[PDB]
């Protein structure tokens, strides 16, 4: 999971 | 500028994110958006135009934050829809399979279903917690923009979730995406605002  | 949820702002004239939702804090004009996008006191533009800077965050940990604007904007209950609105009536949180939508300068306005809650994001710079998850589409830029039921039920703000390599969890089916957004009640009563609805 990545910001976006 | 009008402020409307999902539309494009800079940040120190460098990262992009999305507008959240319009919201007040006493006579202060506001929108809430994510605590990513920029540290307190980041300059905000729209269209190349400063319209107010971040006044508070919290990011990792939560993915929150508010940014204070100038008298000059504009506040709007809406939420972009392609070229159509949809309007903000309120924050009622929906349950685990509530259909909803988000809206985003990458890939625009996206629907899917809520696939559970309380979900711990874990990024580089720190876990995030507590967010919910729904299966509708997102991409690099989306961050900070409105999650939102066709009913107009605010929901949330943009965190993260699986990004592929093109920028975008679009190209994979909906069974396999996690789109990830921090809730709506919490951002507003942590900063004291109200949510312009009409």
């Amino acid at each position: 999971a990545a910001p976006v | 500028a009008n402020i409307v949820g999902g539309i494009e702002y800079s940040i120190n004239n460098a990262s992009l994110c999305s507008v959240g939702f319009s919201v007040t804090r006493g006579a202060t004009k506001g929108f809430v958006t994510a605590g990513h996008c920029g540290t307190v006191n980041a300059t905000a533009r729209i269209g190349g135009a400063v319209v107010g800077t971040f006044a508070a965050r919290v990011f990792p940990g939560n993915d929150r934050a508010w940014v204070s604007l100038t008298s000059a904007q504009t506040l709007l209950p809406r939420v972009a829809n392609g070229s159509s609105f949809v309007t903000v009536r309120g924050s009622t949180e929906a349950a685990v399979g509530a259909a909803v939508c988000r809206s985003g300068r990458t890939t625009g306005y996206q629907c899917g279903t809520i696939t559970a809650k309380n979900v711990t994001a874990n990024y580089a710079e720190g876990a995030v917690r507590g967010l919910t998850q729904g299966n509708a589409c997102m991409g690099r830029g989306d961050s900070g923009g409105s999650w939102i039921t066709s009913a107009g039920q605010a929901q949330g703000v943009m965190s993260g979730g699986n990004v592929q390599s093109n920028g975008n969890n679009c190209g994979i089916p909906a069974s396999q995406r996690s789109s990830l957004f921090e809730r709506l009640q919490p951002i507003l009563s942590q900063y004291g605002l109200s949510l312009v609805t009409g």
